[PDB]
């Protein structure tokens, strides 16, 4: 089986700049490559065929080249748009084989997050659990730090963090942070606080409640 | 439009078979051949075999020779891949995909059906508001979606009329073995109490479906 | 006769050359004055496959038809009960890449009507023999063949 070596596995760029990724064939395998694009959520997309051809309606700035072993696929001008994963095909041989993909993402400017929290609901209540959920919300870089706070207690141990993939309009992430509790250990605390750090707020963000 | 419409996600016990389906529209189904590809961690993408409606003929990938099945029904448009016998390593996304007879490539592609191979029961969610208490230019609201298993499930807004500030956030596993995610929504606060919100949360293989209210 | 191999063009230079099937003079659309200059080929020995549903692909120039003709007569001479086939001929919506001579109607994409790739090599050179200008075997699924301009 033909074994396709794609490289980089991923690239960090700026909208306007240039993106190249290499595909490699363990063998020659003509011009009988396929660059696919796949979003986040979504099913592949075909971008080009037969090496170097444009599938219909696909823009002018992505173009492919090589014949045999090496392939060269180039964004020209990426667009916020382009974040993906994009993966090499080969049909020369059979079976069909696929590169492992190379990961597009976009650097911006940074943005700060907007910051909101959420007490747990009465109904979740009822049940003997109670999750708190502090939102980041739209922002760049990635890297944050939020740390909940109970009765001005740093908690640790009794959290998840989840962060979208980076949007396609406005390049960034947004994040949520839940803390869990007992109904009990809940009851028995009145300041639930989340406290967020990152690069673009001048100082630590806090948003907070009372129970 | 050319669209390939696969069958739902799928909990299914290890020594089982399961039997997932792809029907082709707006198009002559019968013409085109119908390819089927893995995607999972382990692997990325994986070619699995195509099966040709208009002939019969099935070519397999030799790693699925004993894995897979591959059969169509004209009559519906229909397209089935028979998955036997399975294991962990079967747990995967499954796409269909028809080629349009240039070469053994892809332009239409199905959603995709995720399979998960395991002895633990379907376990539909809870859903529980996210209550704005904004009275900044914007507010947030959103639904919690707690405890449910397997992957995955689906959350749309006022029945997929709201999609702008929208975020779904990955699953995370918990301690407990069970999925939890929450959606969230930001939208200008003049806009609360002049439209109603209702995350629709589907679970398919508990056959949940919640059209959760979230208010102040 | 020797079949065509993988991927091998005849004459061995690129298409839109002097000695192929020369220049792209320009798309030809529903409305051109130059549409007038495609007339459709409904000849009962050769599939159409009509991926579009529009008879497009039968929409075809003068030397066009003269050379599929031709080769519809060889391909069953060849293999009797089997046809020539065409998947593509002439694009009126933007399925190819641009300068493509399928824009002009000089140019069809053809199998045989079983599908049996392995015939395609010998489909090849008989469309090379029927006086097509330019013939390559693009693809395991398909001969890409083109004629001149009128
Ligand atoms: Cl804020
Ligand atoms: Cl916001
Ligand atoms: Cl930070
Ligand atoms: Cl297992
Ligand atoms: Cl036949």
């Amino acid at each position: 089986d033909i074994v396709m070596t794609q490289t980089p596995k991923f690239l960090l760029v700026s909208a306007g700049d240039k993106v190249t990724i290499t595909c490699k064939a363990s063998q020659s395998v003509s011009n009988d490559l396929t660059w696919y694009q796949q979003k986040p959520g979504q099913s592949p997309k075909l971008l080009i065929y037969y090496a170097s051809n444009r599938y219909t309606g696909v823009p002018d700035r992505f173009t492919g080249s090589g014949y045999g072993t090496d392939f060269t696929f180039t964004i020209s001008t990426v667009q916020a748009e382009d974040l993906a994963v994009y993966f090499c095909q080969q049909d020369y041989g059979s079976p069909p084989t696929f590169g492992g993909g190379t990961k597009v993402e976009i650097k911006r400017t940074v943005a700060a997050p907007s910051v909101f929290i959420f007490p747990p609901s009465d109904e979740q209540l009822k049940s003997g659990t109670a999750s708190v959920v502090c939102l980041l919300n739209n922002f760049y870089p990635r890297e944050a730090k939020v740390q909940w706070k109970v009765d001005n207690a740093l908690q640790s141990g009794n959290s998840q963090e989840s962060v979208t993939e980076q949007d396609s309009k406005d390049s960034t992430y947004s994040l949520s942070s839940t803390l869990t509790l007992s109904k009990a250990d809940y009851e028995k605390h009145k300041v639930y606080a989340c406290e967020v750090t990152h690069q673009g707020l001048s100082s630590p963000v806090t948003k907070s409640f009372n129970r | 439009q050319v669209q390939l419409q696969q069958s739902g996600p799928e909990l299914v016990r290890p020594g089982v078979s399961v039997k997932i389906s792809c029907k082709g529209s707006g198009y002559t189904f019968i013409d085109e051949a119908l390819h089927w590809v893995k995607q999972s961690h382990a692997e990325s993408l994986e070619w699995i075999g195509v099966i040709r409606p208009y002939s019969g003929e099935t070519n397999y990938n030799q790693k699925f020779k004993d894995k897979a099945t591959m059969t169509v029904d004209i009559s519906s448009s229909t397209a089935y891949l028979e998955l036997a016998r399975l294991t962990s390593e079967d747990s995967a996304i499954y796409y269909c995909a028809r080629d349009w007879e240039a070469g053994d490539f892809f332009d239409y592609w199905g959603q995709g059906t995720l399979v998960t191979v395991s002895s633990a029961s379907t376990k539909g969610p809870s859903v529980f508001p996210l209550a704005p208490s904004s009275k900044g230019g914007t507010a947030a609201l959103g639904c919690l979606v707690k405890d449910y298993f397997p992957e995955p499930v689906t959350v749309s807004w006022n029945s997929g009329a709201l999609t702008s500030g929208v975020h779904t956030f990955p699953a995370v596993l918990q301690s407990s073995g069970l999925y939890s995610l929450s959606s969230v929504v930001t939208v200008p606060s003049s806009s609360l109490g002049t439209q109603t919100y209702i995350c629709n949360v589907n679970h398919k293989p508990s056959n949940t479906k919640v059209d959760k209210k979230v208010e102040p | 006769l020797t079949p065509l191999a993988y991927k091998q063009f005849i004459p061995n230079v690129a298409e839109k050359t002097l000695g192929a099937s020369g220049r792209y003079e320009g798309k030809i659309s529903r409305n051109s004055e130059r549409f007038k200059e495609l007339t459709p080929n409904y000849n009962p020995d050769i599939i159409f496959k009509d991926e579009e549903n529009t008879g497009a692909d039968r929409l075809m120039t003068q030397r066009c038809k003269d050379k599929l003709n031709a080769l519809a007569i060889s391909v069953m001479n060849q293999w009797p009960g089997v046809k020539l086939r065409v998947t593509e001929g002439w694009d009126e919506d933007g399925h190819h890449s641009e300068e493509s001579l399928h824009y002009e109607g000089r140019a069809v994409d053809i199998t045989t009507s079983d599908r049996d790739r392995s015939k395609y090599g010998m489909l090849a050179r008989l469309a090379v023999e029927a006086g097509f200008d330019w013939v390559y075997y693009e693809s395991k699924a398909h001969i890409h063949c083109s004629v001149k301009a009128e």
